């Protein structure tokens, strides 16, 4: 089964604005998101209408961009590095659960190649 | 409306611009010839019939790249005797359009290829890096004389030629049949016979069941050579792996098109090939949205070759995503996928329309490797 | 394998002739063509008097006769089917007569596709050039002068590839000729203009057409009217500039005029002959308009009578006419002013033989002595009969039956003969009293297998349908017995004459197949049993079968039954039944089924042939070998054990083999070929015996006979490879010496031919160029047999004498 989705809105963490998280929402977040292979990485994997009941038995910290967007718009992050390890926590599920040569790994290492050019020029912090 | 079919032949979801090539080669039947082979190409191609591709390696980039320069024309072994890329048949492949991309450092090229011509393998070496060569014999062409050339009475010569056909069919056959065998009581056999050794009667009967599946069929969208539409023909029948090299070892179009006509009258319901007892589809379903038959090959975004059958139909199967129009084969509808509900293998996709009021409103597309033509 | 090839009856169909002054200025002449062989004759009041007889290496196709300016007589060129051309003289020295040839060359395109209408070949009515249709889009044209003595032509593009019949004209300054042709607006009328020198087309004189859809004979009128006529189905049409005069004959709309022939010099009258046997007279009505000009009037039909079916005419001289025929006997008539009481003004007056086309045969001793007799089925439609034919020069005898005869079989036990016939019948009504229909006792099969439950209830108005038959004829008068009529919409393809199991009884064995005109395939097939006892005939039992019977052996006590594709093999058991013994599908139709011993040939219709063999203990088959090469096969016959022999198309022999030391597993499935040789006939049927006195046999192992659409029978017997060797060192050695007419090579001749390759004749011996050896003279024969061995030891008898290769020929020659 599918299981609830990430929290949002904790009062209990943290919180600031910085420039790299702006430019995470505003350009890298929209830019992936107008992929053709974003699709499949907008929301929770949804295991009971797609019938995977195994997923979140190997798959224990589910995540997507969907989420990670809202994160962003509810100022959930405290700075750049966590966004960075969860953009790759993304790309490391999807290689971990598929495997090579599916077109799903193909989907994600395609994304992975723009966001490293992406993140290759993350301004300084102000 | 209509969706011109001529459409799905141009393969506009690789691009618009591509180089095009016009010079041709062909070599004599009965010499040796030694072709580069193109690895990792699992499939029978026929002469005629179209393969798109999609290349990213630097080995398949860089022989592609020099073929461009000497004769185009590489070699596609059938490599399904089984398996272990052991086949002792092949058809020639010439390329003709032909596009060079770039990506995140990496070359990619895309081809357009045709087939020429069967050969029988008889040496296959590895050179160098990864390219596989392959000596080779070129197989004849055989083209039969009618049978009654023979024994034709001299005087009768001036009535062979027959007015036009019209465009009632009963009736002209008859007339057809009466006329051109009659020089059938000199030797022993009838004269109806002779009729089912005839390229014209021959081609004529597959001809009534082809546009029983999809009925815009015209006379002039297919050919009126006995070897073309043979070969065409054997390029749509959604048959098992074993009979296209059955009839790819046949060199007289005579042989080829009564073959046919017996493996048109047998199979009837595609099954799921892992599962073997599920029905997908039967042969009622079947029809062409392409100027090529009902099926042909196409390419996908990471070079994945499919050979696709369209339907009207199908059962036993459930949706995974949600409608995707980018990188469409068939321009105006999108694409969800489908799996066999009881063992979620991959067996097609689902096709709607994007503008409201289409030819069909929806249909299923199939890919070869992944069904099992039984029988009922 | 080694083999001896030559034949016993030289063919007898006729496929042209012509008329005019070859062996002198002064004589009236007949020219016939019986495929290879040409005969000259002399037109007298008595009849005809043959004065010479000549053989051509090849197929003659183009025969004409022609006089350019300067030649006291006319000269003749011929066009083989191998195209190969020539130009021959009539020479007289002495009491010899010799055909002299004056220039000879081949004309063949290297790529082309042959036309469908055939080899047609003109002649310019001031002798200019010639003019052949060999390859659609193309016209070849010869200058005809004194210099071109190796026939140098070339080829002037078309824009029509369907043209039909060309002539050319009379009565022009420049050659001119005249064609009809068919595009996809229907069929028009041309005509263009041929220059020598600019080697192209011009524009024709006068101007194009719409003439009728089935337009298809063309001829040139003589000079006092000019023009041409144009003759299809409907209507026959006159053209010459401006003028156009069309006449609609109602009497020749039930059939197709074929064939023509000029009467008077002038073009007054004309022979006209269609398919059924009519003959017909076109007569031309001339005009005078008091500004000294002739022209034509009107023009209109009569019915002269009827004559067989003719494929030639030619008129000779007060009312004599040779009827050429190929389907049945040549004719001389006479025609007369005055009707007879009949009505026509037809009478025989002689009749020629022929034989052709065989599509049956059987060898039979009907006298118990040593010398057998041969039986054919000749002739086709009203032409059909029994032809007898006994060793005695061959002595035939024919049996009329006005039908088409199609098997043949003997019973020895009955003293009868079986036979199988169709005669054709239009909704139902005979057309003539056939040989089935005035038989003494009659039976018709009763249908109760056969609920015609698939028919398309479609029968039309005067619409064609064939009915068969079986006959029973007596061995001594030749008279009709019994007459079977089979079911409605049934054929009959098999036929055989057997005892089966344990029974004494000899019985009549007969297989069918019941066509439909809507499926291609037929679907439903009938084997019956027929015993002829005390005059009665009965039907024992029927097994009604799925599929279509091709063929029928007796296989030791067993019916071998092809059925389509299955070769299913039956039993007679005590309760008078046919039971299923053993199966063997396959991928091809079993059209030809040949046995010996346990062994199975079995071969279709592209030259697929197969071998089977009988497991006794398990009662299955199993396949031996194949060899498969897609080829247009007329029949096949078993040699010896590993032999086996047939004809294929082109007019070809083959031969195969079985190799049993082979020493894989790979080879021992193989068939290889060890013989290829080109007849030059369409081979039908195939058959063991002789006709010669049994026995009391060095050069002989087995004497298979087979017989040929031109009425030609031949013989085929197995050799030594010591007598091959000495045989083709004397077919090598004696075309050197002997002068063919028209200059052709022998090897050209006997080269086996196809569409698609031509390779040099193998493993056959022919027999007609070394029976040739004893007609020439004593210093040939030395120049012949000069340093030659022939011998066991002692030197090889020294140089060998011509004397013992005579004696060698001789013995060769008695076998036939
Ligand atoms: C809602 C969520 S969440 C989520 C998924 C979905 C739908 C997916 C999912 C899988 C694939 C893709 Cl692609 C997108 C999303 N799968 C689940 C797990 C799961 O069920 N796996 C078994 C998949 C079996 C069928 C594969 C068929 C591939 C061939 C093809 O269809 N290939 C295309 C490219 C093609 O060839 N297209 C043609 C057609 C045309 O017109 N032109 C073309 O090129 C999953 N795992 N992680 C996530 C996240 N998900
Ligand atoms: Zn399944």
């Amino acid at each position: 089964m599918n299981p609830p989705p990430p929290e949002t809105s904790n009062p209990n963490k943290p919180k600031r604005q910085t420039n790299q998280l702006q430019y995470l929402l505003r350009v890298v977040l929209k830019t992936l998101w107008k992929h053709q292979f974003a699709w499949p990485f907008q929301q929770p994997v949804d295991a009971v209408k797609l019938n995977l009941p195994d997923y979140y038995k190997i798959i224990k910290t589910p995540m997507d961009m969907g989420t990670i967007k809202k994160r962003l718009e509810n100022n959930y992050y405290w700075n750049a590095q966590e966004c960075i390890q969860d953009f790759n926590t993304m790309f490391t599920n999807c290689y971990i659960y598929n495997k090579p040569g599916d077109d799903i790994v193909l989907m994600a290492e395609a994304l992975e190649k723009l966001f490293l050019q992406k993140i290759n020029e993350l301004p300084t912090e102000e | 409306i209509n969706f011109d079919t001529s459409l799905p032949t141009s393969h506009t979801y690789l691009g618009a611009d591509m180089e095009e090539f016009h010079g041709r080669t062909l070599h004599d039947d009965d010499s040796c010839q030694v072709i580069p082979v193109l690895p990792q190409v699992m499939m029978i191609l026929i002469p005629g019939q179209t393969l798109p591709l999609q290349l990213f390696h630097p080995q398949e980039v860089s022989m592609v790249r020099n073929l461009i320069q000497k004769d185009r024309t590489f070699a596609v072994l059938a490599y399904s005797n089984v398996q272990e890329r052991e086949a002792q048949f092949g058809t020639t492949a010439e390329i003709y359009a032909y596009r060079e991309e770039q990506d995140f450092g990496i070359e990619i090229v895309k081809v357009k290829a045709i087939g020429r011509q069967r050969f029988k393998v008889l040496e296959l070496r590895t050179q160098s890096d990864g390219i596989q060569q392959a000596k080779v014999q070129i197989l004849p062409e055989c083209v039969l004389p009618s049978t009654m050339s023979a024994v034709q009475l001299e005087s009768l010569n001036k009535c062979q030629i027959f007015p036009s056909k019209p465009v009632c069919s009963y009736k002209w056959w008859q007339k057809y049949q009466k006329r051109k065998f009659h020089c059938a009581n000199l030797t022993s056999w009838p004269r109806w016979l002779y009729s089912l050794y005839d390229a014209e009667t021959l081609m004529d009967r597959i001809k009534k069941q082809l546009r029983e599946w999809d009925e815009n069929l015209k006379d002039d969208s297919l050919p009126s050579n006995p070897i073309d539409f043979s070969y065409r023909v054997a390029a749509c029948l959604p048959i098992d792996d074993v009979l296209r090299i059955q009839l790819l070892k046949i060199g007289s179009a005579i042989q080829r098109l009564r073959c046919e006509l017996d493996i048109m009258n047998k199979c009837t319901s595609l099954c799921c090939k892992q599962c073997q007892e599920t029905e997908i589809t039967t042969k009622n379903e079947i029809f062409s949205l392409s100027l090529c038959g009902p099926m042909a090959a196409y390419v996908n975004p990471h070079g994945y070759v499919h050979e696709t059958l369209t339907v009207y139909k199908a059962c036993n199967l459930n949706l995974i995503g949600r409608p995707s129009t980018e990188h469409s084969w068939f321009p105006g509808y999108a694409w969800t996928v489908a799996q066999c509900k009881i063992c979620a293998s991959h067996i097609g996709w689902k096709f709607t329309a994007t503008k409201k009021d289409m030819s069909p409103q929806k249909f299923w597309g199939l890919t070869r490797s992944a069904l099992l033509p039984t029988i009922p | 394998s080694y083999n001896y090839v030559v034949t016993a009856q030289k063919p007898t169909a006729v496929n042209g002739c012509v008329t005019g002054h070859f062996t002198s200025a002064e004589d009236l002449n007949l020219l016939i063509a019986k495929n290879t062989r040409l005969e000259i004759y002399v037109v007298t009041a008595e009849g005809l008097r043959p004065v010479k007889e000549v053989g051509m290496y090849g197929k003659i196709a183009v025969m004409e006769l022609f006089r350019p300016k300067g030649e006291s007589k006319d000269l003749l060129f011929i066009l083989t089917a191998k195209y190969n051309a020539c130009i021959l003289e009539y020479k007289q020295s002495g009491e010899s007569i010799d055909i002299i040839t004056r220039a000879h060359g081949n004309v063949q395109d290297r790529i082309g596709r042959p036309s469908e209408t055939g080899i047609i070949g003109i002649i310019d009515p001031e002798c200019r050039m010639i003019g052949l249709r060999l390859y659609d889009g193309l016209f070849k044209v010869i200058p005809l002068d004194r210099d071109n003595k190796e026939l140098k032509a070339f080829n002037i593009r078309l824009e029509e590839l369907h043209v039909i019949d060309v002539k050319f004209l009379y009565g022009c300054q420049a050659p001119t000729i005249c064609f009809v042709y068919q595009d996809p607006q229907g069929r028009h009328v041309k005509t263009y203009e041929v220059s020598l020198r600019e080697k192209e087309f011009n524009k024709g004189p006068w101007k194009q057409e719409n003439v009728e859809a089935e337009a298809s004979m063309v001829i040139a009128v003589p000079e006092p009217f000019g023009g041409a006529i144009i003759i299809g189905q409907e209507s026959i049409t006159y053209h010459n500039g401006d003028k156009y005069l069309a006449i609609a004959p109602p009497i020749i709309k039930q059939s197709t005029i074929v064939c023509h022939n000029r009467v008077d010099p002038n073009g007054s009258r004309y022979l006209l002959g269609d398919m059924e046997g009519r003959l017909f007279m076109l007569l031309l009505e001339k005009e005078e308009q008091m500004d000294g000009t002739v022209t034509l009037k009107d023009l209109r039909v009569e019915l002269l009578g009827e004559t067989s079916i003719a494929e030639c005419l030619t008129y000779l001289d007060n009312g004599v006419v040779f009827v050429g025929s190929r389907l049945g006997d040549s004719q001389l008539v006479k025609l007369n002013v005055d009707s007879n009481e009949q009505g026509s003004y037809v009478v025989a007056m002689e009749t020629f033989t022929n034989l052709g086309p065989i599509v049956d045969m059987c060898v039979v001793d009907l006298e118990r002595q040593g010398q057998g007799q041969l039986v054919t089925c000749s002739g086709a439609f009203k032409e059909g009969s029994l032809r007898i034919i006994r060793n005695g020069k061959l002595h035939i005898r024919t049996v009329p039956l006005y039908e088409s005869p199609r098997k043949i079989c003997y019973q020895e036990v009955s003293q009868c003969f079986g036979v199988l016939s169709s005669r054709i019948e239009v909704q139902t009504t005979a057309l003539r009293p056939s040989a089935s229909t005035q038989a003494l006792s009659s039976s018709v099969s009763s249908s109760k297998l056969f609920s015609s439950s698939t028919a398309p209830h479609e029968t039309s108005f005067g619409e064609e349908v064939e009915v068969h038959n079986l006959l029973i004829i007596d061995q001594h008068t030749f008279e009709v017995l019994h007459a079977h009529q089979f079911l409605q919409n049934e054929y009959a393809l098999s036929l055989v004459s057997c005892k089966l199991g344990k029974d004494p009884n000899t019985y009549f064995i007969v297989g069918t197949a019941m066509v439909y005109p809507e499926e291609a395939e037929p679907k439903q097939g009938r084997i019956v049993v027929f015993q002829y006892s005390d005059g009665k005939l009965q039907t024992v039992a029927e097994k009604e079968v799925k599929g279509a019977v091709y063929s029928m052996v007796e296989f030791n006590g067993k019916l071998l039954a092809s059925i389509n594709s299955t070769v299913r093999l039956y039993e007679w058991t005590t309760e008078k039944e046919l039971r299923t013994e053993c199966n063997h599908y396959n991928n091809i139709m079993a059209l030809y089924l040949k046995t010996k011993g346990d062994f199975i040939l079995v071969g279709d219709l592209m030259r697929s042939v197969l071998l089977l063999a009988y497991k006794p203990m398990e009662g299955n088959f199993e396949e031996i070998a194949r060899d498969f090469n897609p080829n247009w096969m007329s029949a096949v016959e078993i040699l010896d054990d590993d032999n086996f022999l047939g004809a294929e198309n082109a007019f070809n022999l083959f031969v195969c083999q079985k190799d049993s030391a082979a020493t894989t597993d790979e080879e021992r499935q193989h068939l290889q070929e060890v013989g290829l040789f080109h007849l030059g006939e369409f081979v039908n049927v195939f058959c063991h015996g002789s006709l010669v006195m049994q026995n009391l046999s060095t050069p002989t192992q087995g004497s298979v006979l087979f017989g040929t659409v031109n009425g030609m029978i031949g013989l085929v017997t197995s050799l030594s490879e010591s007598w091959y060797n000495l045989l083709l060192d004397m077919q090598n050695r004696l075309n050197k010496v002997i002068k063919s007419v028209g200059k052709i090579e022998h090897s050209f001749w006997r080269s086996f031919h196809t569409e698609r390759k031509t390779e040099p004749a193998t493993g056959f011996i022919d027999g007609d160029l070394i029976e040739s050896f004893l007609d020439i003279s004593r210093p040939k024969m030395q120049e012949v047999v000069a340093n030659l061995q022939y011998d066991d030891g002692s030197g090889m008898k020294r140089e060998a004498t011509a004397d013992d290769l005579i004696k060698v020929v001789e013995e060769l020659t008695r076998i036939h």
